[PDB]
DNA sequence: TTCCCCCCCTTCGGTGCTTTGCACCGAAGGGGGGG
């Protein structure tokens, strides 16, 4: 199956990134027996590409994965992926009631690559204190991370699942990366039992193959609004501000009664009585809140970028969205196994549950924009990550100062 | 003899380099003609117009000028990822350091490319049948044979240890030296097999070995003799001599500052105007020099324990670390001065010294050392649990030894019952870059200055150094510029701009602080009058 | 008519907002280590 660039691109030429000496000794043993039975060949100085690679550990099954950091050669040949043939997102999706994730990625070990496209899948083993050159190598058969894979074994997945599909219309399969979504309205109790029976008939299809996840509970948090009788100076100061920096995402929110109601230099703390007109202004202010956002709209052009905000005490808050000040989708994010563990880990797996919705809601991994220093990023997001794909990210570094969706 | 090929070309779009002909022809010659007799060089006939600038020098030497062949030859990847450093050598009972020779003369070049790599004296048209020195591809492709030919003998001998950089083999065993010397004898039988013409005895070398700058025993490790220059009309070339060698010299001396021998370069034109020192750079060097003064060693690596990489502040933006395995017998050290950021405090520069030495430490030995930071647990966590980032720190002890990183002033939280509150603004002109700063308090107190040639941020700036100046010890002061709040948030220590410098003094004074930001030009209580103000 | 690898500081330009100043990051110039 030919495979081609896209025109005027140079192909990916990343370094790779120091890593630990378990995860190099692991990468070392897992990279021998792949090169036995020829799904990678040794390459040697004239291959001028190379991409990351770094061993995860999956479900802390004790045993090790190889992650090849594909997200340049996808960016190169997205033609290959949206062009060719890209599956459409189930527009039902969105509406299930439960969701089971399956790798097929070992399916994907089969497929020969293409002859001129191998020397691009370049990777590196590298060296602890530098002793000997990098261990170089190319992979023969499709690989696992690259949305050229996908696209090639769309067809052989969709023969595979025929049988299934026609006996059993009522889930929903979606495919993204290496990984499957598997949808059922049956009970938490058959599903299961129907997911390995799922398993099994992809066994029966010579493939081996490798969690309830349930996007009905995935709902847009509406901003809230403090609410006391004694309302200070200052108090009533950070709600017009809050009315105020809502009034761009809200066209109907009015902030004028407040306005005439702070007229002195008064102090910030004495309890300022508020009437009865700011009250009904408050009302109507809650009133319009209640409804949701009114105008946001997909487009399928557009990327979409996730915002990530840190309020403290263990709790994130993410913002999905396309054209800015319009969010597709507001949530927020609480784990206290974390904390009691890092912190950094609150965030990868904030980014994974994130990259996870967007994917079974949209269909497409959003960039993220890291609340982060990137030195303390890419040192420790290889420790925690537990997902075959990486998603685009940008670290921002002026404060968030606005942080009123948790005020 | 035999040594496989590499495929080799050129970027596409063009030929090979042609430069222009030039008219030594029989006594250097001689010298060539060696080279032809093992097979160095070749005849290239009329039909490949190609040429390369030839030169020649005395040796105290062909050094072709390959610059358009170097710029046209097709990409090669640079393995080369680093360089081994003697703290991550595991402590070898017997060494052995071989240094091939002959070694870019030894391997075959592509038939193809061969044509290319033309040289010019008049005929005779010389080829480089082997592989060129100097040329681009050069490194990569010997490096790449020598692992493919050395491969197979690390395969069959396990417990030998063999350490490759370029065109040298450092071998090491825990066997006897008796049977160490024979495992080297089967070494370089195997590498002569395949034509490396590797010293029997001539370049062999016993403890001490010399490396980079490292002087290898048995058992330590140490940096070359660094010979500080010694003058008294110091210029900026010698500056920067000076700045290279010392931080050379870092890796193992400890205590060395060279923040205020660098703050010299800072302004010169050229490299050559003589920039008189100051006291601060003078004590600085001497107290370096005379640190460097004595000799001072490394020791291995040994897996069998755990790193531990103390950290030291030495005051303004200077940071130390002593990664060592063994109490006071250290492996490592360094110094950490790099200061990113136009507002940072020194937790901040903790984490990233933190950073910095996890990703050496993962670099040289493989495992992340156990920190001893000088910082209270309780002040970390106070940091970190209320700041808008993700920091972390891998895992630490406390170290009581003063001078102790701290956060200096805690802004409060909540508005403070009974203090004074200030509505403070600034505005400046766009054109004309002269603006006016001033405040109101409650009681009805206003006070406006005129600034020049300050803009808007720095106008809100020195609103906040007047409404610190003339309040009490506790204070509310409320802005709406969103830029002086960020700045004043993050609770930075120093920074580059003075302003911000003496806006911390005050802060460090007061007791009780409290900032709160509200819209601008929106009609919130003083903002209205602090506005009228400043709009005249 | 020397090629690169790697580290450190200093200056310049791009870049995105904070919006026309200001604060980031990377890429270039000196040094160091030689291979
Ligand atoms: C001195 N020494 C030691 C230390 N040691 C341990 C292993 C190796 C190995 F063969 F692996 F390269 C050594 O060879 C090297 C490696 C490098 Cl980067 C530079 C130089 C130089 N000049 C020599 C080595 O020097 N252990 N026991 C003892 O006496």
């Amino acid at each position: 199956v030919p495979v081609k660039l896209k025109p005027g691109m140079d192909g990916p030429k990343v370094k790779q990134w120091p890593l630990t000496e378990e995860k190099i000794k692991a990468l070392v043993e897992i990279c021998t027996e792949m090169e036995k039975e020829g799904k990678i060949s040794k390459i040697g100085p004239e291959n001028p590409y190379n991409t990351p690679v770094f061993a995860i550990k999956k479900k802390d099954s004790t045993k090790w994965r190889k992650l090849v950091d594909f997200r340049e050669l996808n960016k190169r040949t997205q033609d290959f992926w949206e062009v060719q043939l890209g599956i459409p997102h189930p527009a039902g999706l969105k509406k299930k009631k439960s969701v089971t994730v399956l790798d097929v990625g070992d399916a994907y070990f089969s497929v020969p690559l293409d002859e001129d496209f191998r020397k691009y899948t370049a990777f590196t083993i590298p060296s602890i204190n530098n002793e000997t050159p990098g261990i170089r190598y190319q992979y023969n058969v499709l690989p696992q991370g690259w949305k050229g894979s996908p696209a090639i074994f769309q067809s052989s997945m969709t023969k595979i699942l025929e049988p299934f599909k026609k006996q059993n219309p009522d889930i929903v399969i979606y495919q993204y990366m290496d990984d499957l979504y598997v949808g059922s309205d049956l009970e938490i109790g058959q599903h299961r039992t129907k997911i390995e029976e799922l398993r099994q008939h992809l066994l029966r299809w010579g493939l081996t193959t490798p969690y309830e996840l349930h996007p009905d509970k995935w709902t847009v948090q509406p901003i809230v609004l403090p609410e006391k009788d004694s309302w200070t100076v200052n108090d009533i100061q950070k709600l017009v501000g809050k009315l105020n920096w809502a009034s761009q995402i809200y066209p109907g929110i009015k902030v004028r009664q407040l306005s005439k109601l702070l007229r002195g230099t008064k102090a910030l703390t004495e309890v300022i009585p508020l009437t009865e007109e700011a009250e009904l202004e408050l009302a109507e202010n809650r009133e319009i809140l209640k409804e949701p956002v009114h105008g946001v709209y997909y487009d399928p052009s557009k990327d979409l970028i996730a915002e990530i905000q840190k309020q403290g005490q263990g709790q994130w808050t993410y913002q999905i969205y396309q054209e800015p000040f319009k969010n597709l989708k507001t949530g927020k994010y609480a784990r206290m196994r974390g904390a009691h563990t890092n912190d950094v880990k609150q965030l990868t797996e904030a980014v994974q549950k994130i990259t996870t919705e967007s994917i079974v809601i949209w269909g497409k991994t959003p960039k993220f924009k890291l609340p982060i220093q990137k030195e303390t990023w890419e040192t420790w997001w290889t420790e925690y990550w537990q997902a075959t794909w990486i998603p685009e990210w940008e670290f921002v570094n002026t404060p968030p100062l606005v942080k009123l969706w948790y005020q | 003899s035999p040594i496989e090929t590499v495929p080799v070309k050129l970027k596409p779009g063009m030929d090979g380099p042609k430069v222009k002909q030039w008219p030594k022809i029989k006594a250097l010659v001689e010298i060539c003609t060696e080279m032809e007799k093992e097979g160095k060089i070749s005849k290239i006939g009329p039909e490949n117009p190609y040429n390369t600038p030839v030169f020649a020098c005395k040796k105290k030497r062909k050094l072709v000028d390959f610059r358009e062949l170097n710029k046209r030859t097709q990409d090669f990847w640079e393995v080369q990822l680093g360089i081994p450093h003697p703290a991550g050598l595991k402590k070898k009972k017997s060494v052995t350091v071989l240094d091939v020779g002959d070694a870019y003369f030894s391997v075959p070049l592509d038939e193809d490319f061969r044509k290319y790599t033309a040289f010019t004296i008049p005929g005779i048209r010389y080829q480089y049948n082997v592989l060129p020195q100097g040329w681009k591809g050069s490194p990569a492709i010997f490096q790449s044979s020598m692992t493919k030919i050395l491969e197979p003998f690390k395969k069959q001998n396990p417990d030998i240890v063999i350490y490759q950089y370029m065109d040298d083999l450092y071998v090491g065993s825990d066997l006897e030296i008796g049977q160490h010397r024979t495992k080297i004898e089967e070494l370089r039988q195997h590498l002569l097999r395949w034509g490396l013409t590797t010293p029997d005895k001539k370049h062999q070398k016993e403890p001490p070995f010399l490396w980079m700058g490292y002087e290898l025993h048995p058992d330590k490790w140490t940096v070359q003799p660094i010979v500080l220059p010694e003058k008294d009309s110091w210029t900026v070339n010698d500056i920067q001599k000076l700045v290279g060698k010392l931080n050379w010299a870092s890796q193992i001396y400890p205590g060395i500052k060279v923040r205020q021998l660098s703050k010299l370069l800072r302004g010169t034109k050229a490299l050559t105007e003589v920039i008189p020192l100051t006291e601060e750079a003078e004590l600085e060097l001497a107290e370096n020099r005379e640190i460097l003064k004595e000799p001072v060693h490394g020791v291995y690596y040994d897996p069998s324990k755990d790193l531990i990489a103390e950290i030291q502040k030495q005051g303004q933006g200077q940071w130390t670390y002593q990664i060592y395995q063994e109490p006071f017998k250290n492996l490592k050290t360094g110094k950490y001065a790099r200061m990113r950021g136009a507002h940072t405090n020194d937790v901040k520069q903790l984490t990233e010294a933190v950073q910095k030495i996890t990703t050496e430490s993962i670099v040289i030995w493989g495992k992340t050392p156990k920190f001893k930071l000088p910082i209270q647990k309780e002040t970390w966590e106070t940091w970190w649990t209320e700041y808008w980032q993700a920091t972390w720190i891998p895992e630490w002890e406390f170290v009581n030894t003063p001078p102790l990183v701290k956060l200096w002033y805690q802004l409060e939280k909540e508005p403070i019952v009974g203090a004074e509150t200030f509505y403070v603004d600034g505005a400046a002109n766009r054109e004309t870059k002269l603006g006016k700063a001033g405040y109101v308090t409650n009681k009805g107190r206003q006070k406006v200055v005129p600034l020049t040639n300050t803009t808007n941020q720095k106008t809100e700036l020195q609103a906040i150094y007047l409404a610190l100046q003339d309040s009490g010890l506790e204070v509310n002061i409320v802005t709406n510029s969103q830029y002086a709040l960020g700045i004043i948030q993050a609770q930075p220590d120093k920074s580059e701009s003075e302003l911000v410098n003496q806006i911390i003094e005050q802060l460090i004074k007061k007791e009780k602080v409290y900032l709160a930001w509200v819209p601008a030009h929106k009609g919130i209580g003083g903002n209205e009058q602090v506005d009228k103000l400043v709009s005249a």
